[PDB]
Parts: C-alpha cells; structure tokens; sequence
C-alpha cells in the first residue's frame, strides 16, 4: 500500500581551510521502509567547477518513533568526473565504503506536510530542511 | 547522539550541548537579524565539535542550508556573523 514520498534539498559546505566549497544536492525517495537516494556534489576549488561527484545509495529506513529513524544502506556507489555528462565509476574510499556498516541516525526535529527538519549523519552531525514532493 | 534543543526564542532554534553558548548565539542572532530587517519563518542552528550548520526557512522558498567546517573553535560572534552573511548573500 505504501506510496512513494519524495524529498529534496541542497546545501553549501565551506571547508575548514576555506580552499574549496561544495554545493550539494540531496534527493531521497521513500516507499514503506525502503529508500533510494541520489546526491550530487559540485566542487568549487577556485571559484570554478573543477570536480563533480555522484553518490547513489539505497537500503532500508527503519522507524523507531515518528521522530527517530535510521538508514541501513545495502550499497553506495560513487561516480566522478570533471563534466556531468561523462561521469566514471570511482573506487569508494574505505571511510565512505564503511557508511554501510553503521545504522545512520536521522532525528526529526520538525515535521510538516511540506517539509521536514532533521539532524542527520553527514559530517557526523548536520541540521537541514528537506522539502516534500 | 546529536545535541538537543538548547535555546529557543521566536524563530530561532539552537541545537548544542553548550547551554551558555546557545543563549549567547541565540540573542546575538536575533539582534543581528533585526538589524538587517531579516525575519526567517524558522532558523535552525546546530553546533558540533568540528562543524556548524544552519537551515534558514522562508515561506514558499527553498530553505538556505549551510555547513561550515571549523578546526579552530569559533566564538558566538563569529558564528552569528557567519550565519547572517550566508543568509544575506
Ligand atoms: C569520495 C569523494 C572523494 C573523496 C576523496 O577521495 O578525496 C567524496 C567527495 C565529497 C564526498 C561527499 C560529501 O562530502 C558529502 C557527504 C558527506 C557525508 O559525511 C558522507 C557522504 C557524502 C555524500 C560524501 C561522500 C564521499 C564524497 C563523494
Ligand atoms: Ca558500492
């Protein structure tokens, strides 16, 4: 019976040494306790787009309460390239490869029909708003 | 766990384990945004060990979401100034 729900947002990241910034688009779709997600990262390292990353992930989303969820990835794939039109597979670094071995915590701090605000596991802790569609 | 809600006033929601820092930053944010005549629908801020993040929510617009990595710890003034500049720009 589970209908598909769509979520989307973006954020910008400023590195500690401020030598680069990331513009990160997040798309996630949920059906029952299943999810698939696409994340696109545009790396600006000279005020100039010089790298792109595409991260695809899917797995289960488990509900502890109406405000507490966890993501159990079955697989995460990464692609890279200096042009979005010609992306190539990229060998997962063991750090990112190991996000599959951690139930990744998602805490809802505000829930609405048009958007949701969560604390989640990027950077070991990030607050973000996701828009519903 | 993630930090819980440690300061809340008007449109501001601060998530940090430092209650004193949370209030200092919350008051500084409210004063700085009023000085800019900027009123969010809601403004969520999360302070972590090596990162700050925030979500500026405005009615019928995409949220403005930001993350700042910090190796040096930033004081409440610099955090407030960062958020206020990112929301403006
Ligand atoms: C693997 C590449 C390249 C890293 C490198 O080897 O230099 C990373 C560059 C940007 C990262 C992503 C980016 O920082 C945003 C996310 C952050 C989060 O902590 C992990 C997943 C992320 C989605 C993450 C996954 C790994 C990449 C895609
Ligand atoms: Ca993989």
């Amino acid at each position: 019976q589970d209908p598909v729900h769509f979520y989307e947002t973006s954020y910008k990241y400023q590195a500690a040494d401020s030598t680069y910034m990331h513009d990160v688009a997040i798309n996630v779709s949920i059906k029952g306790n299943h999810f698939t997600s696409d994340i696109i990262i545009r790396e600006l390292v000279k005020s100039e787009n010089k790298n792109y990353y595409n991260v695809i992930g899917h797995g289960d989303i488990i509900q502890k309460n109406t405000h507490q969820y966890y993501l159990n990835f079955d697989n995460i794939d990464v692609y890279t390239g200096t042009n979005k039109a010609n992306m190539k597979p990229y060998k997962e670094p063991t750090s990112i490869s190991s996000l599959i071995n951690k139930s990744n915590n998602i805490r809802v701090v505000y829930l609405s029909e048009e958007y949701v605000v969560v604390e989640f596991f990027f950077y070991d802790g990030q607050i973000i708003t996701l828009h519903r569609y | 766990d993630y930090p819980s809600l440690s300061f809340q006033q008007d449109y501001v929601y601060i998530f940090s384990s430092d209650f004193q820092l949370s209030e200092e930053l919350g008051v500084a944010l409210i004063n700085a945004l009023s000085a800019k005549e900027i009123v969010p629908e809601r403004l969520y801020v999360m302070l972590n060990d090596k990162t700050i993040s925030f979500s500026f929510i405005s009615k019928n617009k995409k949220s403005k979401n930001r993350v700042l990595s910090t190796e040096k710890k930033l004081n409440y003034k610099h955090i407030s100034e960062y958020i206020v500049n990112e929301i403006e720009y």
